[PDB]
């Protein structure tokens, strides 16, 4: 590998843009770099930001798990759009409708758990009644003191 | 879209691919076989109703709203064959697809366990390394200037010669090693 | 488990599916019976035949390979290539 | 339409070579040419000798040290007899019989 | 004493012996799976003796045998707690694992790495019994992370497949999110109580136990796949069917439930923790059972089934019934392992077909699998006096008759109806009707490994609830007085679920085509939760992992401020010093200005 | 009638629903045939080395080397300090440092003030 096949600075003159497009093995009409706001991209192409799962899975790929050919310019976040990771494939339900349905369902369920905590169910019974001063010594109460008498009656 | 030899998709190819995808997603919707068979004939009638449309702009528009019809009426979990991509057995055996060149890395005491196999392998290796320069000079005398337009490879235009770039298609591993 | 496929077996199963298809008479049919030129079948009929092949042998043929299978012998040979028969 | 005759001839030749390869993947009957190479032994080697070892370890190295094996004291009922002492636990009060 | 502790440790050392056998190998084994299966059969038989003599007296003990590490006041010893929880869960796990491995001797028979598979599966069993026999939080953390890592290695078994590696890393991710709360709990108990041992935790008995119990609930949410940390258990069906059958039905997935059951003296005095557990378990058992209604992969349906039953276990912890929850663990193990084994028999018989829309007509072609699948579904839904009756029905009898979050109760009963719905969905699309699988029938189930392995869990699913629930001692007081509409709640709601789903099943034979609604797409796309969160939360991390952290900070700005600005400063000062024109006139004029600034401006002569 | 699919960042528009797929013009056939030609030339240059019996090693991809050199070494020589980079480097650089400083300082001042008044239950806390 040599220097003028490595990525360089941001192309401004159209012959420099065409030389960059020849370097990354793509058409000048399809070569778009990241916009020069000074984030450190240079002449690197802004590939369209799609995942690798979206590719044709029956195509004879050079790298089958990557779904990526030889010499094809890799995406800047190619390690992010591997099929082990972020997939941007289209979904049957819309993204915003999915977010609204999930948010509304979770918020409604948490609301109704708070409602049921405010208004709990119970049984029509008295409290459970325990002997020996509501079990004073069994709950670790000290014997050198003396509690109040808890008295239960028959009914 | 993205094809190895074709540069695009014709209207006929788009219609056939939409027809197959509509039948597959319909079979996902219509689980039972008689019921799918009934609705598959109804969908075939819907595809046959606009088959004789010589106006290409009208036909492309009908294809477009039929794709909208499909994207509305698709199953959220369509049926996928197990070894098909997205299937439950897809690329399962790729960890068992050891490439053939690793057989060159074996110790001789484990190459001598299969003497007929490696004696039969060395003539494949010899055949490939004599075929290589003939198929290179076949490729450079048939490829146009500017490089190859398509990814289509030629066959062997003589007798005795092997097709160019044949080794990794022939010596690919089995699907069930 | 998993009995192996033979070219005789794949041929018998492909022609067996085509004999169960009402737009093909079983006596005109052979392994070279071209669908559009001999059997006179539609392209939609060819897509349905390849889908019947998929439902028969249990695997998916891609469409770029499906649209080139225009005779039973090419279908049998594609299933031979994708199942690696006659080892 | 389908294939072109170039594609037909190439895929036929690749099919022939692929079938020859898959045939040459087979095994000779002499292959693999190998180099020249008690009924309840499982209950003895995996059970009885480990019970011996672990009982030796627990009896003469674990219980010889304090608080290494701490057992819950046994549940005592009215009417029991203590083995160490012989003290009979007295029974309960007579029940206010309910049914 | 000398018999109990001996066979207790002989069970564990007996399990570790085939690991030494596979690590000290030179030859190709004469059926190492038969060796490991015989080992686990004998370990089950060995563990039944301390179980019998715990049924006899109630004999619990602790073997703190090996002093490992004293961090100044924390004495970490190798300590084994043989109580009711160990004495019941160890033989159930060994029995289930013995059935799973006799299944695995058939299901994984073509695998050339079958000895590695049985090695990994035995290592999972060893780490799980390290988890459930642990007496301090460190050894329980060893077993915890051990079953997490063996879950990783057994999900990603076919490691060339991208989705298996993805689901395994997903399962690790959700488990480590639970491990945040587990290590929070260990931190709280060490700092406030100077212990990780269970005995000092239970004897000190803190009242400010909000934070450690929140940590333990987060740990159980990670491990048992409760809501928020649920989707890895459906994703974990990518591994082989014995992996989804042992680890992901019965044994590993109850470890969070078992962790909260183990800390029952702390949850019995924290009503806020009981409320959080009740709400989270009811949310999970509603959501996963609702998602199960529209799935078509059979292993996904049974995975949502077992996560719904784990949510029911979290419910019955949350109503202060930890022993009923542990009884439901020991009950649920048998029939849920059997349901996964029957589904794997169907999958192997249909040439690795897992979708129920390519099934049907399997009532008569697979008679033993059909019989055991129907027995498993009836045990799951709570047919009377099968094994799932002897815990789950009682759970409802304590869920109704308690001071309960009423919305949690109503969603628990809706989930109870949903269990019957997905059970008859399995029976309808798999066993009933006419075939949908392809034309080369290789349906066969005549292996004695398969028959005996489903047969022993079949005897378990018929009798084990009765046997265990009549062998356990009473640990609470069972509520046995309630009105007749309340005693008949679970059975009537289950029967109504069956009837409504019979209507659902018979509307599938109709010759009408319907468009999918938003309830259907909400249930079929997993509550939209793996679609959003597995696209969004990686994105906002990984861009931030590259654009912010890698590129902007540690390739540019932290590189800009210290070395680059100083380097450019030294370059510029070097060029200002050395830009002299070699003219003697200018050097002596500089010397004159030096002398003048020295005298008049700096006063270096005064 | 039908809800139009709205593409998002993490859910793109399908190929079947995009209007620019249905361009039947000449210049799109030009661009697609030229992309096919570039891709076929790259494929040929790959598999003339991939199928070579004499080659034993790594087919070096200039795309991969170029990708790693862009991701690592070309970042600083094409950095320009300006308004956006300064605001993002001070927003994501020292913002969290200030945030965690004030959170942990507030928590420890509250804790120390509770401890030296005898309020925080530090009864069995003898490991630290
Ligand atoms: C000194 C203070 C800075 C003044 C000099 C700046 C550089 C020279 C200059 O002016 O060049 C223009 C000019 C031509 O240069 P140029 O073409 O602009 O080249 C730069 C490029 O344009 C490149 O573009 P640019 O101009 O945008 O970027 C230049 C870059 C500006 O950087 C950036 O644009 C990006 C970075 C942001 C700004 C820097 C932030 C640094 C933050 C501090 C470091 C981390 C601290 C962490 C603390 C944590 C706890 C609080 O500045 C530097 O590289 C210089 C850094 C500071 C110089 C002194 C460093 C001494 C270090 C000694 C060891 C300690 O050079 C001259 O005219 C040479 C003579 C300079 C005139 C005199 C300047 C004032 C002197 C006052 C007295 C100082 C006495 C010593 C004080 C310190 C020691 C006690
Ligand atoms: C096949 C080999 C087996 C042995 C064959 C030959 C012997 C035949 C049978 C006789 C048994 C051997 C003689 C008796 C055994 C030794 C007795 C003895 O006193 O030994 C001294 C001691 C007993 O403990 P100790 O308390 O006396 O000494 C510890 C040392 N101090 C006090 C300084 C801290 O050591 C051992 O016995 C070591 C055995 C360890 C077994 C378990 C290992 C587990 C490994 C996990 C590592 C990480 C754990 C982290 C978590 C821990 C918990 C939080
Ligand atoms: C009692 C309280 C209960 C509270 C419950 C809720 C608490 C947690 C809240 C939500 C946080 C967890 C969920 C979000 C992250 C999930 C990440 C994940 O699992 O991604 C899976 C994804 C692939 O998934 P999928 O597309 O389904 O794969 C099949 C086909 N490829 O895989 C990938 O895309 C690969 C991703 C690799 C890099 C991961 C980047 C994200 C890391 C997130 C860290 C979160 C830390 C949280 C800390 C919490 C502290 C309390
Ligand atoms: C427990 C007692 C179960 C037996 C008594 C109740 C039977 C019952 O509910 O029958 C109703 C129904 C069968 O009838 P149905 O499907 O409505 O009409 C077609 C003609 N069989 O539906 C059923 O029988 C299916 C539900 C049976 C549930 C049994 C397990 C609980
Ligand atoms: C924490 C400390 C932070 C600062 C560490 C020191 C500066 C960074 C490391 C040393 C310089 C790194 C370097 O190579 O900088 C490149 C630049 C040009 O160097 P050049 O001689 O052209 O390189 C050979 C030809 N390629 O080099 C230069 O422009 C010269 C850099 C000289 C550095 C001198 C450091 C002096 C420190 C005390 C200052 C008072
Ligand atoms: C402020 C501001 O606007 O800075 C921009 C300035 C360059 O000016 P420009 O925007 O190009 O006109 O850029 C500069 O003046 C250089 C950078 C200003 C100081 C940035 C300090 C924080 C940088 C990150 C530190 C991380 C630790």
């Amino acid at each position: 590998i040599t220097k003028d096949m490595l990525p360089g600075p941001y192309p401004k003159t159209p012959e420099e843009r065409a030389a960059a497009a020849k370097k990354y093995n793509m058409r000048v009409e399809d070569y778009e770099p990241y916009p020069d706001d000074g984030m450190g991209y240079g002449d690197y192409p802004k590939l369209p930001d799609r995942s690798q799962q979206e590719r044709d899975p029956w195509y004879d790929w050079d790298h089958p798990d990557l779904r990526l050919n030889w010499g094809e310019p890799m995406h800047w976040d190619l390690d992010m759009y591997i099929r082990n990771r972020v997939d941007t494939s289209p979904t049957p339900v819309n993204w915003n409708l999915m977010c609204k349905h999930l948010f509304g369902f979770v918020a409604f369920m948490l609301f109704m758990f708070w409602v049921g905590e405010t208004y709990p169910t119970y049984q029509p019974v008295g409290p459970k009644q325990y002997p020996y001063n509501n079990l004073y010594l069994e709950r670790g109460g000290d014997p050198n003191k003396e509690p109040e008498p808890v008295v239960h009656y028959e009914i | 879209a993205f094809l190895p030899s074709a540069a695009y998709l014709t209207h006929q190819q788009k219609v056939l691919q939409l027809y197959k995808r509509a039948l597959r997603h319909l079979e996902s919707r219509c689980v039972h076989r008689d019921k799918y068979r009934y609705f598959a004939c109804l969908l075939r009638a819907r595809f046959d109703e606009h088959k004789n449309e010589k106006d290409m702009v009208k036909a492309t528009q009908l294809l477009r709203e039929a794709e909208k019809e499909f994207w509305h009426g698709q199953h959220p979990q369509p049926y996928i064959f197990p070894e098909s991509p997205g299937g439950t057995s897809y690329e399962r055996y790729e960890c068992y697809k050891v490439p053939e060149w690793c057989l060159d890395d074996w110790h001789p005491s484990e190459k001598a366990m299969y003497p007929d196999y490696f004696a039969k392998r060395e003539q494949w290796k010899k055949l490939r390394r004599e075929s290589w320069e003939r198929e290179v000079k076949q490729l450079q005398e048939e490829t146009p200037v500017g490089g190859p337009r398509t990814e289509a490879l030629p066959p062997a235009r003589k007798q005795g010669d092997l097709p160019p770039l044949w080794w990794h298609i022939v010596t690919r591993p089995r699907e069930r090693p | 488990d998993a009995p192996p496929l033979t070219l005789e077996g794949i041929k018998d199963r492909v022609l067996y599916v085509l004999k169960l298809y009402d737009k093909i008479d079983p006596e005109k049919l052979s392994v070279n019976s071209h669908f559009m030129k001999d059997l006179g079948l539609d392209s939609l009929d060819q897509v349905e035949i390849i889908m019947a092949m998929e439902d028969e042998f249990g695997f998916e043929i891609p469409d770029i390979d499906a649209e080139k299978l225009m005779c039973p012998q090419e279908i049998v040979d594609y299933i031979a290539d994708k199942k690696d028969v006659y080892e | 339409s389908g294939y072109t005759p170039d594609e037909k001839l190439r895929l036929q030749q690749l099919r022939e070579l692929r079938r020859r390869w898959l045939k040459d993947q087979e095994l000779s009957p002499r292959e693999p040419v190998l180099p020249p190479r008690r009924h309840s032994i499982f209950a003895f080697t995996h059970v009885l000798i480990p019970v011996w070892i672990i009982h030796y370890y627990l009896k003469y190295h674990v219980t010889t040290k304090p608080y290494t094996i701490v057992e819950k004291k046994p549940r005592i009922f009215p009417g029991d007899t203590i083995l160490e002492t012989g003290e009979v636990i007295p029974p309960m009060k007579e029940f206010p019989d309910q049914h | 004493m000398n018999l109990f502790s001996s066979l207790t440790l002989v069970t564990l050392i007996l399990l570790t012996m085939p690991i030494a056998a596979i690590n000290f190998n030179t030859h190709k084994f004469t059926n190492y799976p038969l060796y490991v299966k015989t080992t686990i059969s004998c370990a089950f038989i060995t563990s039944m003796i301390p179980t019998m003599m715990f049924i006899h007296t109630g004999q619990e003990m602790i073997i703190s045998n090996w002093h490992w590490l004293t961090i100044q006041t924390l004495k970490l010893s190798l300590s084994f707690k043989m109580d009711f929880f160990s004495m019941m869960f160890v033989p159930v796990a060994l029995f289930v694992t013995w059935s799973i491995m006799e299944f695995s001797m058939w299901y994984m028979h073509s695998d050339p790495n079958i000895n590695q598979f049985f090695k990994y599966l035995l290592l999972f069993l060893i780490t799980m019994l390290i988890l459930v026999t642990a007496n301090n939080l460190f050894q329980l953390f060893i077993g915890w992370e051990g079953v997490g890592i063996m879950s990783f290695l057994l999900i990603g078994w076919w490691y060339g497949r991208t989705d298996a590696n993805t689901a395994a890393l997903q399962a690790i991710l959700y488990n480590r999110i639970g491990d945040i709360g587990f290590i929070l709990a260990m931190a709280w108990f060490l700092i406030n109580l100077n212990t990780w041992d269970l005995q000092q935790i239970f004897m000190l008995n803190p009242n400010d136990s909000n934070l450690p119990l929140m940590g333990l609930i987060l740990a159980a949410t990670g491990k048992s796949a409760q809501f928020g940390l649920h989707p890895w258990l459906p994703s974990a069906m990518e591994g082989p069917t014995p992996v989804s059958a042992l680890l992901h039905s019965s044994t590993m997935v109850v470890a969070g439930i078992f962790l909260l059951i183990r800390f029952y003296p702390l949850t019995e005095n924290n009503k806020f923790g009981q409320s959080i557990m009740l709400c989270l378990g009811a949310m999970t058992t509603l959501f996963t059972a609702m998602c199960a209604l529209t799935q078509n992969d059979i292993k996904k349906i049974i995975a949502f089934s077992t996560s719904s039953q784990l949510g029911l276990m979290m419910v019955t912890i949350g109503i202060n019934q930890p022993h009923l929850a542990f009884l439901h663990i020991c009950t649920h193990a048998f029939f849920k392992a059997m349901l996964f084994m029957c589904s794997g028999s169907i999958i192997h018989s249909l040439n690795d077909e897992q979708d129920i829309r390519k099934m049907g007509g399997l009532f008569k072609a697979m008679p033993f699998t059909t019989t055991a699948l129907i027995i498993g579904s009836l045990a799951l839904t709570g047919m009377p006096f099968l094994t799932g009756f002897y815990s789950k029905d009682l759970i409802i009898e304590s869920a109704n008759t308690s001071y309960t979050n009423a919305w949690a109760l109503l969603m628990t009963l809706v989930a109870t109806s949903f269990t019957a719905i997905y059970s008859t969905r399995i029976i309808f699309f798999a066993l009933l009707g006419q075939p949908r699988f392809p034309t080369l029938i290789n349906i066969n189930e005549n292996n004695p490994f398969l028959i005996n392995s489903i047969k022993r869990l079949l005897i378990g699913s018929l009798f084990a609830g009765f046997i265990i629930s009549n062998n356990i001692p009473p640990m609470t007081i069972p509520q046995m007085t309630m009105p007749h509409y309340l005693k008949m709640t679970a059975l009537t709601v289950t029967i109504l679920g069956f009837i409504l789903a019979l209507e659902i099943s018979n509307t599938t034979h109709y010759l009408k085509f319907n468009y999918p609604s938003n309830t259907f797409k909400f249930s079929n796309l997993l509550g939209y939760y793996p679609t959003i969160m597995h696209r969004l939360t990686p994105y906002m991390n990984l861009t931030m992992s590259q654009k912010s952290a890698s590129s902007l900070l540690d390739l540019i700005w932290l590189e800009t401020i210290l070395p680059k600005t100083i380097s450019l400063a030294q370059m510029k000062m070097s060029t200002t010093i050395t830009s002299q024109k070699g003219l003697i006139k200018l050097y002596f004029l500089s010397f004159l200005i030096t002398i003048l600034i020295s005298t008049t401006l700096l006063n270096f002569h005064e | 009638s039908f809800p139009k699919y709205e593409p998002s960042r993490l859910a793109s528009l399908p190929t079947t629903l995009d209007p620019a797929e249905y361009d039947i013009s000449s210049e799109t056939r030009k661009a697609q045939a030229e992309r096919l030609a570039i891709r076929s030339r790259l494929k040929r240059e790959y598999q003339l080395q991939y199928n070579d019996p004499s080659r034993r090693g790594v087919v070096e991809d200039p795309a991969l080397i170029r990708w790693t050199c862009a991701r690592s070494a070309n970042v600083y020589p094409n950095f320009r300090p300006n308004t956006k980079t300064s605001l993002l480097g001070a927003l994501f650089g020292i913002g969290p440092l200030i945030f965690w400083y004030y959170v942990f300082k507030t928590d420890r001042d509250r804790k120390e003030k509770l401890i030296q008044e005898g309020k925080l239950d530090r009864t069995f806390n003898i490991s630290y």
